[PDB]
């Protein structure tokens, strides 16, 4: 109702973004640790099955 | 590697989200210093019957 | 949660990883420095003890 006190989408959604980011870089952080892309199983199962036969 | 996937899946199970919590306490701590004055705003009502005697 | 304040997996696995290159690190510093593969019983049973034999 633009004067709300008991909510706000505004809160909600800057928090949504930000947890976006925090997702994002929680895989390239990985992607720095371990050096590589395909790492675990839940990266790209095709190709880490073929990688790891091979 | 064992350990360190247990701590993580508790963590998981009981952690909050600091984040949103700091927009609770906002919005809450406004909502109570409404409250406080819309209590003060209802105490001073019946005041007015004086006049009349 | 994205933001919790008692734990965080990024570091866990990071700390993971450095001990594992820490390892491999091991294993190259040892054969460099008896200039050997199988230089103990524990690098391979089987030619460690042919060799020792022969």
């Amino acid at each position: 109702a633009l004067n709300s006190i008991n909510t706000n989408a505004g809160a909600m959604i800057a928090l949504q973004n930000l947890n976006g980011t925090n997702s994002e870089l929680t895989t390239v952080q990985q992607r720095i640790n371990t050096g590589k892309k395909i790492a675990s199983a839940k990266d790209n199962g095709a190709i880490w099955a073929t990688a790891k036969n091979q | 590697k064992l350990q360190d996937s247990l701590d993580a899946g508790v963590g998981n199970l009981v952690d909050a989200d600091l984040a949103k919590e700091s927009a609770k306490l906002q919005s809450l701590q406004t909502k109570q210093q409404l409250g406080v004055q819309a209590l003060s705003i209802a105490n001073q009502s019946s005041s007015s019957i004086l006049s009349l005697f």
